[PDB]
């Protein structure tokens, strides 16, 4: 399930808008969306 | 309308012909110890620091922090010489091996031909031989000073085939018009005091940085505010894929070894060539100190 | 606009009394830095009490100073002080301030003075809670230590315990350079001092990766064979852990060690700040020089 990263230790980030926005959304909002994928199917 | 000159005699008694071989090196270069008005000849150039035991190394640093000065005229009377300032220009012989070119930027070395030689039979009185240094172009100089370090390294290796090809890899040198070689710093299979301190400096350090590296990089991680630091350490943890007096001891060792190197690292310009005459015997070039 | 002026008077807008002008004639030759260049300045912005800051950084205030301008003192007379800004490599006379003593040919540099305060007890032209602060001119291996013991302290100063570091300044604030001593006034953390930890960490870093085997192992290659007192002093300080070299070559390791000798003085300008005088003749006393490279 989990990536395989190519760069061993991990980098910290500015944050810039212009910057593509890194996945923000914590692991409630996630099952909030699981619990949604499986209520509209 | 007289200037600030140096007036130098001689003590010995002087020829017409070592008069005429003197008035030769009208724009040469002359080290001095400290900048006097009445200096006798014993202070002219490097003959006060040729020594046996000693190397090139020690007199690179000497030459780092001499006077050097100019000579203007010569007399029967006594020898005038010239001290030079910042931002002005002066003819100056090409007594080095090696042909200029406008622009170039140049620098003083020690004479890497030494002793009695063909082209060091100059002004040669009995316990006295004027002895002038070189100036050389700066990649030059900076390649001279690579080589002789790393030919100054192999010196616990001579034994080996392989080495010595290497070395005679080192040893020739060539340049534009230039073929000349240098002498190996080794001598009875022993390397001079002055380049054995300065390599094993070079190593020292070499081998406290390899060592503390990790450490001060773990320490300064959890204050992560600089991205540099995440890759600077994943560098060294590519690479391999304490008690605290003991550290302060280990970084005033390092900051020694590299503080005794620092005259090697870097050196300064001392000339730049604003035109070459011809001939190649001597350029106008203005001074940079 | 109007270009570089050569000469800046001085005024103190505030009432002299005799023993200040009679103090400020014994600062003849000396050095003062100011931060801009006017032909009539005011006497709030000569001098260091512009800068003293509560944080007392010491390299604040080494920064600082180094952006300054740099003048001599002349020509002192009633309520007017004639400051000479120095050309670039000319002779000029010189007053040495801070208690060091001088020699021919070592180079000096500019710092701020050691245990600045009350507590040296200097009496330099007090008035209207302003004092006059003279930076220090010291030689080459003074600053040079000075600089390595406040860049130790930082290195020291992550992850280490308070009273560690508490019983590193009791040794680490000792200088005995040239038979005086000397003490480093509060060694603390900031901003700058970790811009100078990281750019040393990241050289530290790269001359690791950019050494050769040959210069990792001539230590040990020398201390099998050779024995010196040196040799065992540098010994001391290292690891633990005839063969031939598995592979070398002179134009691969000519390139290398040039890059070497870069990184090595990416590390050597932390610490040399820069050459400001060149003496050539001290006064016999001790107390004035003569002095090139302004």
């Amino acid at each position: 399930s989990l990536l395989h990263t190519f760069w061993r230790l991990p980098v910290a980030v500015f944050f810039e808008p212009h910057e593509e926005n890194v996945l923000r959304c914590p692991e409630r909002v996630l099952r909030r969306l699981l619990e949604d994928a499986a209520v509209t199917m | 309308a007289m200037e600030a000159n140096i007036f130098c005699t001689f003590d010995h008694k002087l020829s017409i012909a070592d008069v005429g071989k003197l008035t030769k090196l009208v724009a040469a270069v002359v080290p001095i110890p400290q900048r006097l008005h009445l200096i006798k000849h014993y202070q002219l150039g490097l003959h006060q620091f040729v020594d046996h035991t000693r190397g090139y190394v020690r007199l690179r640093g000497l030459l780092r922090n001499m006077t050097l000065t100019l000579m203007r005229r010569v007399e029967g009377n006594q020898i005038l010489l010239h001290v030079p300032t910042h931002g002005l220009l002066y003819t100056v012989l090409n007594t080095g091996p090696v042909t200029w070119e406008k622009g170039d930027a140049l620098c003083v070395l020690p004479p890497l031909f030494h002793g009695p030689l063909a082209r060091e039979n100059l002004l040669t009185l009995g316990q006295w031989e004027l002895v002038l240094p070189w100036i050389v172009p700066m990649p030059l100089a900076l390649e001279i000073n690579q080589r002789l370090l790393i030919m100054g390294l192999f010196s616990l290796d001579r034994s080996y085939e392989e080495v010595k090809a290497a070395v005679q890899q080192l040893q020739t040198i060539t340049f534009r018009d230039a073929t000349f070689t240098i002498p190996d710093p080794v001598i009875d299979q022993h390397l001079l005091i002055d380049m054995k301190t300065a390599c094993l400096s070079m190593s020292m350090v070499a081998n406290l940085a390899s060592e503390l590296t990790m450490t001060y990089v773990r320490k300064l991680a959890l204050e992560d505010s600089s991205m540099l630091l995440v890759k600077c350490q994943e560098l060294l943890m590519r690479l391999d894929r304490v008690s605290p007096d003991d550290e302060i001891a280990r970084l005033s060792a390092l900051f020694v070894m590299l503080r005794q190197l620092d005259d090697l690292i870097r050196e300064q310009v001392v000339f730049t060539v604003c035109d070459v005459s011809p001939d190649n015997k001597s350029a106008t070039c203005i001074f940079k100190g």
